[PDB]
């Protein structure tokens, strides 16, 4: 992980919101098609950064945007490409 | 007489080895094949007789192969193509003859 | 179809048409598996040679949510996910025929209803809209300042067309900005269409003038065949009516665009009627629910729409998913999702029902301002209802709260006015 | 109430509108005093001057009779009769919302449900009715003793026109006799209307070319607009497209009247599908029941109508209704009254969802040539589906009863039909 | 004879305090008064005269009070009225006559 | 200024519209004040009584970014948001005007030059786009996998119809698919319109006949005036001409979408040229870059464009622009933002300029099989291009790379392509 | 090349078409064979077979004067003579194609421009040129003895249409001859274009009955396909209207032409503006200078055009290009040809950007009597600006110098106008 992606996540959570994560290949990313990820069900700090690292792991050489939730709007409220396949 | 096609068809008529070449690259490619015939062929008149399926389990080109062969010997008075599709890009990436009469 | 139709984690995009369900699977079938089918049967419906010719994924309804519904049995609510790309340009009836035309029928669920949907500023953006909206419609009839009063001429049917515009003559000339076609009116051998037409043209042109303030009438146009509309709605606009009347649901949505993108071509208003409103939104187990509807239709495009009397916290919801332009999601209020809506125009309610008039005060805290409140009659009548109006506008303007003094305000402007007094007396 | 609308004692007469409500009243509410609430609801609602000034007695919808439901508790049936001047002519919509447009709100009726309706002869005979009739249709089609068959695209989205032309192709050339645009394709981004129509046509003519047998296909005409539907029923003439598809709850009945005058005025068969039928029909206590709605499109006018995959006696019941010239009453099959269309034609009803070709001997014992099928699909797939129908009619046609030897006649089919033994085999 | 117009136009002529409190009503929420005569009262004619600004910098009531009071006293064979725009809203909230010769 | 318009805090919604500037400031103008003057200019200018009645809040550009260039000197990048209500829906023309209306015209900044534009999917939905799109137009034109030819008739002017008919026929027979009528060739007083649309006409008949491609002309349509336009399109259709060309700067962009939308109603392809652009792009330092050209009109509705012979990274970066539904911020290769289509279809691009068949390999692997290549012309030179094209496509397709290989491959296919071995030896 | 195309001993005829360049070669190129090339470029590109079929040297663009620039190096004046063949009559995008299509590519020229064209006389009878002309305007408007005055409504956007018509009415009463729209405003969310005429329309109504003064606003019809312009400007009409507004680097050139002949033909004035001219005209090296747009535009057809605050020299010079039926070639102005244009009326200047009522006297000096000064606000200030034109013009005709005594009669004038003291004061 990178440090402003780092701060990114540290902001969100701050907020309160969760987090979020989709994946798709270049293909995929291409036509905007995103792909659902593993529940990030974690409200600390680490245990979140250590399963968005997992899930980047996971899913090496695709595309990864990560996103903010409220969860009581059920809505987004934040968009950001993470992570590219180079 | 002066009668060509869409593809390669200014090309000397492409041979099983190049055929087996081109089927290669279509497969790495990604896009699943599809074979297919007629009687006569007219550009105004959009669609063929694909030889019964598109292959979609598709490891060789050699079945490729042994499929166009077998329709040679049902159809040896027609044309036989071969059409490769990407379904992500939804465009036909692939058309060419593979059989005149 | 919970490997491929559940989505748990799925976040729903800006620009998705979120779908909102609550639904009753048979015994034997779990919540999560229903809402995979749900999803499934709106969008694909379902090893055809086919089927790889295509982007499956690309287009599939991704049921993100499912959640149990609180204090009661054997509900849950799913929220599914659709992409923009699903539906048609222009088309209310797409959208429809997409999401609420199928998955209706699908056995396996003893009772269905979807609830809200959250329409993406995108797809809001890109139809025609309403042909005026609020605060346009309320500056050509110059009309501000407190809700706009209605009356429905009685009775429903029989009545000559000579004395169709004698009744709206009264009414109108009493006070009254509009006057509504009953739904049954149309043209009817009794009653032709082009005669009453006339005649009422006739009748609000007098009124207006002796009076000297906008009056009009909701003329119904609803004709068999769009020719037939179009021509009693042109024939509408040779007489400077300033508004006409249509019934999106026994005519469609379809005729319901064509005469609102017409009428925005031609500075005329647009009113709408619900009727069999109920059939679609009554029962408490099935249907869609009347606010996905007053969005749809103020979508496809309408000036007035009827809300009814007064739920009043999913009444106050819809109101506003019909009025303003951001409203957060509220699940008490009813709007389970929240709505951008890029500035479009918004549309004026009109409620209804024998309002009882005394009910006004809490009627107006809660329509306020931007309203249209409709009578189920005499120019007196009529008369007292504006005094009314105007005396209780004014004690809210003061501060006082119009729910606790409604009557002590509707008696204090009882005393100066007999008609007031005539009415409040009954 | 139970007063005035409330007639046991009248007698209906062939002049006027008959309707049929299965209505459960809330408690407190006698079944009587319910009955006629539901009279008055519909008709004139309920003391005003303008009463006076009309024949009340005049413009009543009169109900004559109430029972118990059998087999069920507190629900009744509230037989219901009406003038014939109340209606514009030859307006569906307008007749739903004489009747439909108010009743199905009031809170005195628990689970009201509109079952069968009876239109008078005199007010039957202005519309236009199907733009052919069943006949002509046959005459057109030149197709003779044996249902029709039709075949919904698969995958629903995604499908390049290109590839759905070719998958049209597969369709027809196997032997199918119509392809079926889905309800949604309407102008999807992904395949926009005039692309789509284009292939078709071409798709349809090469296959007529290779068959020698007409071929039909069933184009969405579903608009946004009535100048899209317009526009967009031109372009299929002028490809010399026999049949069209309409959508007609979504886009409401008046649009699907101008489509079906039209048509007569342009030789176009008009399919029809009832996307959304489910909303309004699959509750059993509450809704209206798709009778009415065949009955009222049968007026406005359509050559098909899908009636569902299969209540059995109800199904046929109401088959018949939009089959034959003149039905009598019968309450095993649903039907409730007398009717006459006067020499208005017939509609096919459609068969679909999983139709299930191994029990195609059951759909031809049910409902037999004159009807339509849908299958969920290949050249071979549809030749097998072929070979069946035509082994089906045959063994039909030997008096061999076909709901007993069904397995065995399609296995003798298969013997000679290597694509039917595949079609068996799985 | 019975001339009408749109808000108020009905009631009993306002007296300043009701006219006042009004102001109020509109300060609170911000509709800065914008006060508008004419010569006669037609519905056809949309647009009146404004008294030569809307009292955007008005703390109080009675400066507005004490315009309309000039404007009478120029006017005064004039009808004036008065009202007040949500600019966040973009709506025209108010309109309401309480003057006439 | 600054402090009104630069907020390097805020964050740009989705629902923004972005803006790109480098732009060098007048001496002693600060750089983050030139970038607040460039903001107040585009949207507002910049007090009036007036100016209180609105929220200004709601319309007021807003620059969040700005950086000196890297190896440049007194160079920034101004990078300015938008709202979503500051246009009209559909209308290239009230943007461009919105946006480069006036800015252009200002003091303070010695040069400025408009890099690239964001448009929020919002407005993306509000256009009709390209009428058909990249794969429809290869599935109309039925051709796939590789590039297209097209070659210019020479000389520009003085051809007879004839003459310009003959020259016609003999670049499509010998192979090309696509002829382009030279730009200022619209009516000239030597070749009037009509008799060149009926020659080509005949010509591209006979070609196809003898040939067994579908063929096609470019038939420049841009007209003095839109009625003389329309009748010349449908002059063109009415021959059953696929494919015709327009202007979108010399004539417009109204005209252009005029035109689009009419094309989209008539199917028929539609081919654009670029021409008067380099009046406003050849400046690096100020100007427009022809990606916001380029995406304006694929927001209007084009099939072809022209985009140069070929900086090589621009090139693809802008090229993927047109194609690609969704796009990086990519500086190399000067995209500067990531952008979203909502499926709204690519255009091929075109190049052209004296293309040298010998410099084929690069060309197709820089481009690849979406594109169209034009050529400054004989039977046999068709013949020998077109062979240069299968070999080279062939050769790419067997692995080899076509930067080293391309010599060789060529000699190859000429050692049995006379025509191709002449070629070569020029 | 230059033994093709460099043809110092050539005497253009007057049926050619003249084109002056301003261009810096690359090094070593030389000056002669760098015009020479720019002359190819354009009227031939350029060998193939099909040349030889025509005649080359008829359709050629001949060099015949090359100079260096004055007091520059690296600089020189091309001038370059097309023939009348050459180009389409009626179609100011023919010209704009032929002269500027492509040569703004051509790599061995640094920077180009050209400066001017001097159309044949015979080129110029095929234009209908302005709708009216300046005499024709001001004999329909009635407005003699002074210039025209203009107030650019503000704010630009947000403004409602009520208050839209609001300020109009103001501005227009205070004395103002028009109002004109921002380019920006035609459909914007906040505001539709019909309801904006109409509230326009009344305004303007209402001040000419006030005033008794011919009153207008520039309405701007610019809209994004032909089909809506033609609608807005219909319509505009026929609310009796006199004068209209459309944009034309915008919007389009044919568009124009359009718009000019239907309002040629329907007796309406039509005012330009000229958004994006900064993007061609600004820098001192690369562009086309705004003289040759404004006689391009007054070929085309229009009243009013926008011709900046206000080199000196230059504004003098073009101006007059658009007002007199004669010019003499005057380098000092920029006026590289003599023109004629057989008596085809002039076109009205328009000056606007915050005029400064100060400076206000300079510009009357400038301009002369037939001009139009627009103002970039409320009816006193309108008032006294209006009473200032008076004073200017008066004082002017007393023969009293304007710019030496401007401050004298502006106070003089204030001293009897609290309005225009008030002014002053700021």
């Amino acid at each position: 992980l990178s440090s402003e992606v780092i701060t990114q996540v540290r902001s969100l959570l701050n907020q309160g919101y969760r987090i979020g994560t989709e994946h798709a290949d270049k293909r995929r990313f291409r036509t905007s098609s995103w792909q659902p990820c593993a529940p990030i069900q974690s409200t600390n700090e680490r245990q979140v950064l250590s399963e968005l690292e997992n899930c980047l792991s996971e899913h090496e050489g695709e595309y990864v945007r990560l996103l903010g939730i409220d969860t009581n709007t059920r809505s987004r409220v934040f968009e950001a490409l993470i992570q590219r396949p180079d | 007489k002066e009668r060509r096609f869409e593809t390669f068809s200014y090309l000397p008529p492409l041979s099983d080895r190049q055929i087996a070449a081109q089927i290669e690259y279509m497969i790495e490619q990604g896009f699943h094949p599809l074979i297919e015939f007629n009687e006569h062929s007219n550009p105004e008149e959009f669609y063929w007789t694909m030889w019964k399926l598109p292959l979609f389990d598709c490891k060789s080109p050699q079945q490729v192969l042994d499929e166009v062969r077998e329709c040679r010997s049902e159809y040896g008075d027609c044309y036989i193509r071969v059409a490769g599709f990407d379904n992500i890009k939804q465009c036909q990436t692939v058309s060419f003859i593979v059989h005149r009469p | 179809y919970k490997l491929t139709y559940y989505t748990p984690d799925y976040t729903p995009k800006d620009t998705d048409l979120l779908a909102a369900f609550r639904f009753s699977p048979q015994p034997g079938v779990p919540a999560d598996e229903a809402g995979a089918a749900i999803a499934a049967e709106s969008s694909t419906g379902t090893t055809v040679w086919t089927d790889l010719l295509t982007d499956m994924d690309r287009y599939k309804g991704k049921c993100y949510h499912i959640e149990p519904v609180q204090g009661e049995e054997n509900s849950y609510f799913a929220f599914i996910a659709y992409p923009l790309d699903l539906f048609e340009e222009g088309s209310v009836t797409n959208i429809l025929t997409s999401i609420v035309g199928n998955v209706f029928g699908f056995k396996a669920i003893r009772s269905l209803r979807l609830e809200d949907i959250r329409f993406p500023v995108a797809l809001v953006k890109t139809f025609q809209g309403p042909p005026h909206g609020i605060q346009v419609e309320r500056d050509l009839l110059n009309k501000y300042g407190r809700p706009m009063l209605g009356c429905t001429i009685k009775p429903k049917l029989g009545l000559s067309a000579k004395n169709y515009g004698r009744a709206v003559y009264e009414c109108l000339r009493g006070g009254l900005d509009f006057t509504k076609d009953d739904e049954n009116i149309n043209s009817q051998p009794f009653q032709r269409w082009r005669d009453r037409f006339l005649f009422v043209a006739d009748a609000i042109h007098k009124s207006q003038a002796e009076t000297g303030e906008i009056k009009g009438h909701y003329l119904n146009v609803t004709a068999p065949t769009c020719e037939e509309m179009m021509k009693r709605a042109e024939f509408a606009k040779e007489l400077g009516m300033p508004i006409i009347m249509h019934d999106f649901l026994t005519a469609g949505f379809t005729a319901n665009t064509t005469l609102a993108k017409w009428c925005r071509d031609n500075g005329v208003l647009l009113h709408i009627h619900r009727a069999m409103h109920a059939v679609i939104d009554r029962q408490r187990n099935h249907g869609i629910h009347f606010r996905v509807l007053a969005k749809c239709l103020r979508l496809s495009g309408g000036d007035h729409l009827h809300s009814g009397t007064v739920d009043k916290a999913s009444t106050l919801g819809f109101v506003d998913l019909m009025r303003e332009d951001h409203i957060e999601a509220d699940r008490s209020r009813g709007v389970f999702f929240t709505q951008d809506w890029a500035s479009m125009p918004g549309v004026l309610p009109v409620a209804s029902g024998g309002i009882h008039v005394w009910h006004m005060p809490a009627l107006v805290e809660i329509f306020g301002d931007d309203s249209v409140l409709q009578f189920g009659g005499n120019a007196p009548g009529a008369t007292a209802n504006r005094v009314a109006l105007e005396a209780c506008v004014q004690a809210r303007n003061e501060g006082r709260d119009l729910y606790r003094e409604g009557g002590d305000i509707l008696r204090e402007a009882g005393k100066w006015s007999p008609e007031l007094a005539a009415a409040l007396d009954l």
